RNA sequence: UUUAAUGUUUGAUGUUCUAACGUUGACCCGUAAUCCGGGUUGCGGACAGUGUCUGGUGGGUAGUUUGACUGGGGCGGUCUCCUCCUAAAGAGUAACGGAGGAGCACGAAGGUUGGCUAAUCCUGGUCGGACAUCAGGAGGUUAGUGCAAUGGCAUAAGCCAGCUUGACUGCGAGCGUGACGGCGCGAGCAGGUGCGAAAGCAGGUCAUAGUGAUCCGGUGGUUCUGAAUGGAAGGGCCAUCG
RNA sequence: UUCCUUGUCGGGUAAGUUCCGACCUGCACGAAUGGCGUAAUGAUGGCCAGGCUGUCUCCACCCGAGACUCAGUGAAAUUGAACUCGCUGUGAAGAUGCAGUGUACCCGCGGCAAGACGGAAAGACCCCGUGAACCUUUACUAUAGCUUGACACUGAACAUU
RNA sequence: UUAUUAAAAACACAGCACUGUGCAAACACGAAAGUGGACGUAUACGGUGUGACGCCUGCCCGGUGCCGGAAGGUUAAUUG
RNA sequence: GAGGACCGAACCGACUAAUGUUGAAAAAUUAGCGGAUGACUUGUGGCUGGGGGUGAAAGGCCAAUCAAACCGGGAGAUAG
RNA sequence: CUUUUGUAUAAUGGGUCAGCGACUUAUAUUCUGUAGCAAGGUUAACCGAAUAGGGGAGCCGAAGGGAAACCGAGUCUUAA
């Protein structure tokens, strides 16, 4: 019961985001993906935000 | 302590026995391990469930060197 | 829908949608109300007179439903590419 | 006097052309983030209402 | 630069004042009446008291709740989920039957490509010991698997490294399993992506536990709706949170 | 007030789980929800003795009122229907009614209560009902009352700032 | 004192203590007016516990309650 | 000539036993029993009203009625 | 008779007879039968020497899909 609920916001300006688990004292880093933004329909970088 | 627990049945086993015709993606086996392996035309679920990957008669074999246990699709 | 305490069918599944109230002032006409109007010309008034829409409809679209014989003048109705068809192949004529 | 509906389950069952009855899927409120993305698609398109719950449905909607 | 004091708005209280108000002080009259009212006067005096609003207290009073299973009830234990046995060689199958677990973890412990193969023991060897690292032989998985058990696992699903984000979006033939709500498996198709020379593989993790319907509400988005009209509020739809 | 417990010792009795005296090992006394004493009082609780006795050993007789018979009047609870025996077995598991068997001419009257799971009251015990009532409280939610402040009824002057 | 299964060791009691109450008293019955308390005034009245008399009544204010305190923290309507 | 003093009738009460228990009686009779100048008893009239009264307190009593009287109404309450 | 796994049961109910005594009514809705009409069917209130006739306001049906705008024998889903 340590893992956070975060979201990964999309760096388009599209404001698609996914969500996933963290746990924040471990991994302070922030979690930077590159995902599919089914709003431009191309492979974008994704950053941690607040859930 | 004290006893008095179980959980639900699975409903594992084979679904579809040797000779059975079946249409692509039935499920063949539900099973926990591959105690059954996926031979020709049929595939491997994550859960190592076999599910046929084309139409025809399903046929048990034992083949390879450990005599283990396939399931293939006699495709008709 | 009591089912003996279980939660019931209609309270464990959600909710969904909104009544739109233009709905409720639209109605469809078929071909074959066409030939009941009383003029030749069709719009809101003369299908109302004609007890085939109701009085407080205001849009109204004719659909290919049943069959035209006669050559009629939609106006100011929205009609349907199949139903436009029907209507221009019986020498009817659409204009909005 | 008039049978009155249950207007809640007005709220939740449309009734369809041959007479069924569709509604959403349950268990897309809340929790998702734990939810498989192709289960939650899979919950996304309304259902038909089942043959065993359909007696309970239409006493319910008696004017759908 | 600064400082004092006369003039002002609003509060913070107090010491006066009487004119509201109180008087279950005295006297007079209605009146041949310890009610009441009026008058005179004294004493209080903007307090007290009452109305509306508001915090506290409030079994004084009121309405109620205070589970089920159960070799009677109570007490104890139990209540959902996973694994094995009972279970009678398909599935399923009860008991307060026999044994154990779960309410997570992981941006690598996921994907892919390339490689790799244990436990234990023996012999020899600085400190060094029953047990550290080194070398050889035996052995052949008796090991390992994030965690219980079971079924699996060498083509390894076990171990190591490189590059990576498929822990993709829309779908989905066809099945499995449930009374239902549901839950599960899934080739293939479209879009876009990773690894690989390529065939290919990837829609999380060896599999099976790690979970909570609906309502109400929050946050973001939205070629939906907008009670005269244009907006807006609110609602819907999509994503997500409690 | 002591569970163990008829504690132990002493007294009383031929014999005393009670009683009286003591011991202290107070399961679990204790000082105004009072402690320990206490003359008098008590239709109060326990125990002992004298007297007295049909309380008893062990009942006997007697006098009255009923019971019993005759005349008059004349109820009640209860009741599926009855041509309403014993035993052993059986069986919704304790039989007048079933099986086997034994016994038994028909009908009263006075008696007695073993049975008819006798009569009486839809068990007070026990459990159950998402029954009820009343009671309790640091259960929940309220609320009368009590209390706090703001505003109103409610004004003037002046300090202090 | 349980009319009608309990008369008692229960209740009361004189006495004792604590506590409230300054009189338009506390308190009680009353939406209120008012009335009781009382035509009484702390040697009085109400409440509570104890229960003649005799000898006495020890320790604990942490908990709960009550009383006092007002500095600080927190805090309603109101204000905006 | 004092006393909630003593003994004991009326009077008030109700401790024991027997009887009665479809009674003579929906609480009595018989034989004994307690108080009997007092916190006594009794007549007539009055007052207190149901979540209320009254209670030397037993949840007692409030018209053979009481852990909330009786009568009418909600009312054909509801009864898995 | 009832109730039950099960009743001659010693489980319930009935002394007997006679009379009375329990699935109704209204309005909606669905299905079946039947009758009328039929891509149509039917009127309500009301008018009316009124069971006629008038009255078609309405209701149901002949089109659906979608949350909705909207489209429409298709539509929704999706960039497709
Ligand atoms: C004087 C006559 C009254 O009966 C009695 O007094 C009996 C002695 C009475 O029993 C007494 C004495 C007692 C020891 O039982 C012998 C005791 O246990 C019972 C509860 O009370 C009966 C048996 C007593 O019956 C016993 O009740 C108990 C609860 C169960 C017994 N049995 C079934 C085992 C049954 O025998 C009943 C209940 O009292 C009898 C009942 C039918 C009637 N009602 C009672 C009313 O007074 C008593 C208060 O009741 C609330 O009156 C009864 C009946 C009419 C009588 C017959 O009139
Ligand atoms: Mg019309
Ligand atoms: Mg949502
Ligand atoms: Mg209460
Ligand atoms: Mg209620
Ligand atoms: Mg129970
Ligand atoms: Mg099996
Ligand atoms: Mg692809
Ligand atoms: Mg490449
Ligand atoms: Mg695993
Ligand atoms: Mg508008
Ligand atoms: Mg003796
Ligand atoms: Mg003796
Ligand atoms: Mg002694
Ligand atoms: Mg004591
Ligand atoms: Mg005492
Ligand atoms: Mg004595
Ligand atoms: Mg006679
Ligand atoms: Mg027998
Ligand atoms: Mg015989
Ligand atoms: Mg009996
Ligand atoms: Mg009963
Ligand atoms: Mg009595
Ligand atoms: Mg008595
Ligand atoms: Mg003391
Ligand atoms: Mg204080
Ligand atoms: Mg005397
Ligand atoms: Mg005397
Ligand atoms: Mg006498
Ligand atoms: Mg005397
Ligand atoms: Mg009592
Ligand atoms: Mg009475
Ligand atoms: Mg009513
Ligand atoms: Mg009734
Ligand atoms: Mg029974
Ligand atoms: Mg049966
Ligand atoms: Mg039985
Ligand atoms: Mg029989
Ligand atoms: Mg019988
Ligand atoms: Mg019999
Ligand atoms: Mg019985
Ligand atoms: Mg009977």
């Amino acid at each position: 019961g340590i893992r956070e609920k975060i979201k990964l916001v999309s760096s388009a300006g599209t404001g698609h985001f996914y969500t996933t688990t963290k746990n924040k004292r471990t991994k302070p880093e922030k979690l930077e993906l590159k995902k599919f933004d089914p709003v431009v329909r191309q492979h974008v970088i994704y950053k941690e935000a607040k859930i | 302590t004290r006893n008095g627990r179980d959980s639900e049945a699975k409903r594992l086993g084979v679904k579809r026995f040797g000779g059975e015709s079946v249409l692509a993606g039935s499920i063949i086996v539900r099973q926990r391990g591959t105690k059954f392996h996926a031979g020709a035309n049929v595939g491997c679920g994550r859960d190592h469930t076999l599910f046929a990957k084309a139409d025809g008669k399903v046929k048990f074999e034992v083949k390879g060197p450990k005599n283990r246990k396939f399931i293939s699709i006699e495709a008709e | 829908g009591f089912e003996g305490g279980q939660m019931p069918l209609y309270r464990r599944l959600p909710k969904f949608g909104f009544t739109s109230r233009k709905a409720a002032i639209t109605a469809e006409i078929r071909l074959s109300d066409l030939a009941k109007v009383e003029g030749g010309v069709v719009d809101l008034n003369t299908l109302k007179a004609a007890n085939i829409i109701g009085i407080q409809i205001e849009f109204a679209k004719v659909i290919l439903a049943g069959e035209v014989t006669t050559p009629v003048t939609v106006r100011g109705l929205r009609v349907t590419k199949g139903a436009r068809a029907a209507i221009e192949a019986a020498g009817g004529k659409i204009e909005e | 006097p008039k049978i009155k509906t249950v207007r809640g389950a007005a709220k939740r069952f449309k009734k369809t052309g041959k007479g069924g009855f569709k509604h959403k899927h349950a268990n897309l409120r809340h929790i998702l983030t734990k939810k498989a993305t192709k289960r939650k698609r899979h919950l996304r398109p309304k259902a038909m209402v089942s043959k065993g719950d359909l007696g309970l449905v239409i006493a319910c909607l008696p004017y759908a």
